[PDB]
């Protein structure tokens, strides 16, 4: 790695103050971070550590918000007594999410920034075009093994998949980023506005300034959140990245669908809330084909590459199955 | 069971608790004073001239004390090849000079005080390229085609049978890319001394890391000790050490101080090589009963353009059915790649994938149950070598294994079997692995305190070798074998041969055999010739060896600590072994420090035998495919242990289920760089990826393979498993995969 | 360029002063000597590594020893009780043979030991899936669900 200066922060708004300067990164629970300091594509001179930021610790689920501060690990999360029944697409984002020991140590704010596994984009020494990480430079993924890579939210400039499935089941149930700055106030983030297309600027991921740090996260606690499901479709059983995932949930109200919220994983640039597919099935009583039939919808803004069009065949059928598992609960 | 718990006993590994308190030391972990660290350098072209490389941005960092490279360069002799009689699985010699004959080739090292100045510092090296026409794949224009006609099978005439026979397969099977990945790194200790150098190398074969690191330091085989103690598993991998040892040991004797190096994981990939891609055109002649008359085959293999290593895809096709015509020549692709590497069963592993799937597919062209069409074509010989089974217990292996199973309720309709969502497969292949023979020598040691140990170089790499020693001495010892302790993976210890072919526990078992019968005459021998013993005139045919204690037979006894102590230490260290009782000791030298001295039983044909069976659950929807079932019967002849024999079976069976589902090198057509080196993007089965697995035991002890009565274990576990679960998969879905691995996109 | 820590390694102080680079997993393999930890990938990818951090199962090699700075870590090394009976899951593991090259096994120990407290062990494809986090070549799984099997029960009692 390169030899950074290590300082630890005292508060969040002295982590804020500190991160602002010049290359400066947060590491909470390093299993991002830290791996991407040994591939290269991180070179901070200070590092901050935040752990042992008590005020980022608490965790509540209550009958209208999920709330959690950003140092909360995925475990404590997803083992919460109320989070597999009141929040079971959270939950199964969680638990389906590399091991129990990277999620003993994955903070929530890390857990949202983590970064694309693209073979490209990870191995700086050795492949140099990377616009993501040096603007200007290409993509190596536009003409290289896409196999990985998106077919929605793609621009020339960045292929790259947002491989993190928290972030899908935050995204499909409308949570929201409290930010904060080094003079203490509070910025509330949607979190579908929070991550950015890469369009021309790959480089700039999320809505957060130099000056600011993720203090908390919080979720509207709904029906349609209790009925819910996270679906992970994968190479192996385990330890790995979505192929392609979505968490799907409504509130059956009345015989039918309603609040319906479909969310799409490992397929797009960015956690991709599929509207259309809801539209289509708001209103309407859960059932087998209507849910298949209206998934297939997705297929009218997705564009294949070369070695990823498997995922265009995947994406319908990850937003069927995730919805037909939430019918199966209550 | 049995206290002392002798041969053919199934105990607990004998090295089994200093590896589960962390006490075992594995190569770098050893403590040498003051040791640098290097660190690899590795190219990011695959063809071509390092034009220009600055190292003084490197040189300039902190604590590093060296950056060698072909512009500041140490002599590293090109070593004897494998092939001509040496150690060299790769004769690659880096920072000789500027060429670029692969992609992530070792170009260099960079030596620092600490491993984390050595990493950073290793970044800061700048190369620059000038690039020429790379041959990525080995069906790419210009790429030469070297014919191994030395292994050609022409048996019969494959030419006019197959002219005749009523129905013909023919098909294309590939598989891709493999890599060992076992869980420790490539990595080692070179330490240079006063004209000799001590090397912590990780190492299926000690004796073949003492003569390629000699060769490449241009000194005596002899003033190279090897230490090697424990292996973290090579699957063939560390059977000989590859360039960055040859860099650390050069390294080591320019700075004169210690240097650990160690492969990134990352760099393993192309710091040596794995199993090379092949492909495999082959055809099935047949009459309408299923009868096989005739078999073509056209197969190659890459390898790089300076070393001809082949994995041969006919190694199993002649041996494994009744087939008097088989046409079969394999051919080597020189391409830009590192050179190829051996994996567990090299050669029969895709050997028996394409020839166990075109009998599935020869059994749905004529509509017979793929089972009983291995019946029909049932060999009552070798038709390959025309000679006798030693033993063959091929037939048990079908029967017990469909038993267990329930292969006898199958729907032969293809997706025909479903449940729920899944769609249900059955598969099987037949599978073997072939008795290989090498002489090998050991000592045992009785202590002052007493105590037995027994020395041979011979190698563990968690395959059971420190256990099945001390149960072969203890049937002569009388006392339990958890009592003996075993040295092991020691230049300085008795000559062993290669861990390799699946020879070494015969082999090593021959000779602690041998040894112990020696050391029991000797003891009872002492008993009754020293005068000061309670012993001192009796008849050694009426003392008995038992309990730590010679006892005659008139009642009164003695002691293995009292006998220790009237005993001169010289009498207390036995030598025993396999070799030729004249053979000079020079060639018992050159007989283990190479490859080719193996030798198989003349008169018959000895190999081990396993019927494989698999249930696989396909998502009808996304095509995934997972292993719900997997039954296996094998015949390994004797087993030694048969619980190490048992994790030796489900062993390779899993690094077959990850071969058939998952493991594939990705390489980029533009630069030829393998671009998923690492573990998570070079997927390796994980625990929830493996069912329970039954394996059943159907072997008879075989005298006429090896002298303890045993064949092979290690490799066959994994032989013939991707063609089952292919087979399954098919059962399945309908759509035959004959490319490895099976993934989802290939399924829908 | 330097930064101080004292770090709790199986019930022992150890102050250091190191390259803030060093992880917690080669603080405790080149510094202190404690080698069972092992260092297969070094990016997360394996489980070789896998100690216990304030009871807690973690990778040391995505740890850097400063962030254990006045944190309890529990290797390998620290199972034993202090006369070193071995820990019921270290025998269950050499009773069913989980493993056989012993490299992925002191971290597949110490991720079962933290497996079973967080009760993980309740049925054997549980144990397969949150298992799944330490690889293993050898192949040594079946064996692995049947020693930890036998270990959650002996330790229930
Ligand atoms: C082998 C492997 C497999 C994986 N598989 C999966 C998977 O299947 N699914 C999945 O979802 N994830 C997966 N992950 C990723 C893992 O979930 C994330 O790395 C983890 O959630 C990141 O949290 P952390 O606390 O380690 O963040 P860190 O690694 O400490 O930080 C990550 C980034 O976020 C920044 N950051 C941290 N805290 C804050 C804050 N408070 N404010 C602003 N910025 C901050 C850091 O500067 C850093 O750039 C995998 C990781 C590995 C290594
Ligand atoms: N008749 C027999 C023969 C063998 N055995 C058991 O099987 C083991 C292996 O015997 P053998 O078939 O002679 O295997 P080798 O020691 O000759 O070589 C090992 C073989 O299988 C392997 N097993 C491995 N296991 C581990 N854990 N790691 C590796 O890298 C391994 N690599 C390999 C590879 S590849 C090979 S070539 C013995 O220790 C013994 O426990 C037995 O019980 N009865
Ligand atoms: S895809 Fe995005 S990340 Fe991957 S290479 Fe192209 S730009 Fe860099
Ligand atoms: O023969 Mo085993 O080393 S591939
Ligand atoms: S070494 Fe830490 S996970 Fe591989
Ligand atoms: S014991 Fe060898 S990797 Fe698990």
């Amino acid at each position: 790695m390169n030899p950074f200066h290590w300082k630890v922060a005292q508060s969040a708004s002295e982590a804020a103050a500190l991160k602002q300067q010049s290359g400066s990164q947060i590491l909470a629970g390093g299993t991002t971070q830290l791996d991407l300091m040994k591939c290269g594509v991180f070179n901070p001179p200070q590092l901050i550590g935040i752990n042992g930021l008590s005020e980022l610790r608490s965790l509540s689920f209550d009958n209208d918000k999920i709330s959690a501060g950003a140092l909360i690990t995925m475990s404590q999360l997803a083992d919460h007594p109320d989070c597999q029944q009141h929040a079971p697409a959270i939950y199964g984002s969680l638990w389906q999410a590399a091991s129990p020991q990277i999620r003993n140590m994955a903070t929530l704010g890390g857990n949202l920034r983590q970064r694309t596994r693209c073979a490209y984009y990870r191995d700086p020494a050795t492949f140099s075009a990377c616009n993501k990480r040096n603007p200007g430079s290409g993509c190596a993924a536009r003409q290289g093994v896409n196999s990985n890579h998106a077919i929605l939210g793609a621009s020339d400039s960045c292929i790259a998949v947002y491989p993190g499935d928290l972030a899908v089941a935050l995204v499909a149930f409308d949570a929201v980023v409290i930010v904060q700055n080094p003079q203490g106030e509070t910025r509330r983030i949607a979190i579908d506005d929070f991550f950015l297309l890469p369009g021309e600027t790959p480089d700039q991921e999320h809505d957060l300034r130099d000056d600011e740090i993720i203090v908390a996260i919080e979720v509207p606690q709904t029906a349609s959140l209790q009925r819910s499901h996270y679906l992970k479709v994968r190479d192996r059983s385990s330890y790995e990245f979505a192929a392609a995932s979505a968490a799907a949930g409504f509130t059956l109200e009345n015989g039918v669908m309603r609040q319906v919220h479909i969310a799409l994983g490992g397929v797009a640039t960015k956690p991709w809330r599929a509207t259309r597919v809801e539209q289509a099935l708001e209103g309407q009583p859960f059932n087998e084909e209507t849910v298949f039939q209206a998934a297939e919808l997705i297929n009218q803004e997705t564009q294949a590459l070369e070695h990823n069009a498997y995922k265009v065949k995947l994406a319908p059928r990850v937003i069927a199955r995730a919805l037909m598992a939430a019918g199966e609960i209550a | 069971g049995s206290p002392i718990e002798g041969l053919g006993a199934a105990r607990s590994r004998g090295d089994g608790r200093v590896k589960v308190i962390g006490e075992a030391r594995y190569a770098i972990e050893h403590q040498p004073e003051n040791p640098l660290y290097g660190v690899v350098l590795q190219s990011t072209v695959a063809s071509g001239r390092i034009s220009r490389l600055s190292a003084e941005k490197a040189l300039q960092a902190d604590g590093v004390l060296a950056v060698y490279t072909h512009l500041n360069p140490l002599k590293i002799n090109k070593p004897t090849a494998i092939a001509d009689g040496g150690a060299a699985q790769s004769t690659y010699t880096p920072i000789q000079d500027d060429v670029i004959i692969h992609n992530g080739q070792n170009i260099g090292i960079v030596i620092a005080e600490t491993f984390e100045q050595a990493t950073w510092a290793a970044s800061l090296v700048e190369i620059e390229y000038e690039t020429t026409p790379a041959r990525v794949f080995a069906t790419d224009e210009g790429v030469e085609a070297k014919p191994m006609s030395a292994q050609d099978i022409d048996l019969g005439d494959a030419a006019t049978a197959m002219h005749s026979a009523e129905v013909r397969i023919n098909q294309r099977y590939t598989t891709p890319r493999e890599y060992n990945m076992p869980m420790e790194p490539h990595a080692c200790i070179a330490h240079w001394h006063e004209g000799q150098i001590t090397v912590w190398e990780p190492s299926q074969w000690v004796a073949g890391a003492q003569v390629e690191i000699a060769e490449w330091l241009g000194i005596e085989t002899e003033k190279v000790r090897i230490i090697s103690p424990y292996v973290g598993g090579g699957f063939g991998s560390k059977p000989v050490p590859y360039t960055h040892v040859a860099l650390a040991s050069v390294a080591s004797r320019a700075l004169n101080r210690p240097v650990k190096v160690s492969l990134t994981r990352p760099q393993t990939f192309t710091g040596l090589g794995g199993r090379p891609a092949t492909s495999q055109q082959l055809e099935l002649g047949a009459s309408r009963d299923g009868k096989i008359e005739a078999i073509i085959q056209r197969s190659f293999s890459e390898t790089s353009l300076i070393d001809v290593f082949a994995e041969n895809c006919s190694k199993v096709t002649a041996r494994m059915y009744a087939v008097s015509n088989v046409s079969a020549q394999h051919q080597v692709r020189l391409i830009n790649t590192v050179t190829p590497g051996w994996m567990r069963a090299p050669g029969e592993n895709p050997s028996a994938f394409g020839l166990e799937v075109a009998m599935d597919e020869l059994a749905y062209a004529l509509d017979i149950d793929p089972l009983e069409l291995r019946l029909r074509n049932w060999a009552d010989k070798d038709y390959q070598l025309d000679l006798p089974w030693s033993t063959r217990r091929l037939k048990e292996a079908y029967q017990k294994g469909a038993e267990a199973f329930g292969w006898d309720k199958r729907i032969m309709t293809p997706r025909s079997m479903r449940e729920g969502r899944e769609l249900i497969g059955w598969g099987m292949a037949s599978g073997t692995y072939p008795v290989n023979r090498l002489p090998a020598e050991a000592k045992i040691i009785l202590t002052p305190q007493g105590r037995f140990v027994v020395q041979c170089a011979g190698a563990d790499i968690g395959t059971g070798t420190y256990t099945i020693l001390a149960q072969t001495a203890a049937d002569h010892l009388g006392v339990g074998s958890e009592t003996i302790e075993v040295e092991l993976g020691d230049t300085a210890l008795p000559r062993a041969g290669v861990a390799g072919g699946s020879q070494l526990a015969g082999n090593l078992t021959a000779a602690v055999n041998d040894t112990a019968k020696k050391m029991r005459e000797r003891l009872l021998a002492l008993a009754s010739e020293l005068p000061a013993s309670p012993l001192s005139g009796l008849p050694v045919s009426q003392f008995t060896l038992q309990d730590g204690a010679i006892q005659h037979s008139g009642g009164s006894g003695l002691s293995l600590a009292q006998l220790a102590t009237l005993a001169p230490p010289d009498s207390l260290s036995v030598k025993g072994g396999t070799f030729p009782d004249d053979m000079p000791q020079s060639e018992r030298d050159k007989i283990v420090r190479n490859l080719n001295d193996m030798s198989r039983p003349e008169a018959f044909s000895a190999h081990s035998w396993s019927a494989q069976f698999v249930e696989v659950r396909v998502d009808e929807d996304f095509g995934t495919i997972r292993v719900k079932r997997m039954v296996a019967a094998l015949d390994s002849g004797r087993l030694y242990n048969p619980k190490l024999a048992r994790s030796q079976w489900i062993g390779g069976m899993i690094m077959g289920v990850g071969q058939a589902l998952m493991e594939e090198g990705i390489v980029d057509p533009r630069n030829g760089r393998v671009i998923n080196n690492n573990l998570a993007d070079y997927l390796v089965p994980v625990n929830g990826d493996i069912p329970s697995i039954t394996t059943i035991n159907v072997g008879e002890p075989d005298f006429e393979a090896t002298t303890m009565g045993g064949k092979a274990v290690g490799e066959l576990g994994i032989v013939g498993v991707a063609a089952a679960i292919s087979n399954a998969v098919f059962h399945a879905t309908g759509k035959r995969v004959r490319g490895l691995p099976i993934t989802l996109d290939k399924i829908i | 360029e330097r930064i101080s820590l004292t770090m709790q390694v199986n019930g022992q102080p150890y102050p250091m002063e190191i390259d803030p680079r060093v992880t917690l997993l080669d603080a405790l393999r080149e510094h202190l000597n404690l080698t069972g930890t092992k260092k297969g990938c070094d990016q997360g990818q394996c489980g070789a590594c896998t100690v216990l951090v304030n009871g807690q199962r973690v990778l040391s090699c995505l740890t850097l020893a400063a962030q254990a700075d006045g944190a309890e870590v529990t290797s390998i090394e620290g199972l034993q009780s202090a006369s070193g009976e071995l820990h019921p899951v270290q025998r269950c593991f050499v009773e069913n043979d989980a493993f056989q090259c012993g490299y992925c096994t002191p971290g597949q120990i110490m991720s079962a030991v933290a497996c079973i407290k967080e009760g993980h062990a309740g049925s054997d494809d549980e144990i397969r899936e949150y298992m799944s986090g330490n690889l293993c070549r050898c192949g040594a799984y079946p064996h692995i669900i049947d020693a930890i099997k036998q270990a959650a029960a002996e330790m229930a009692k």
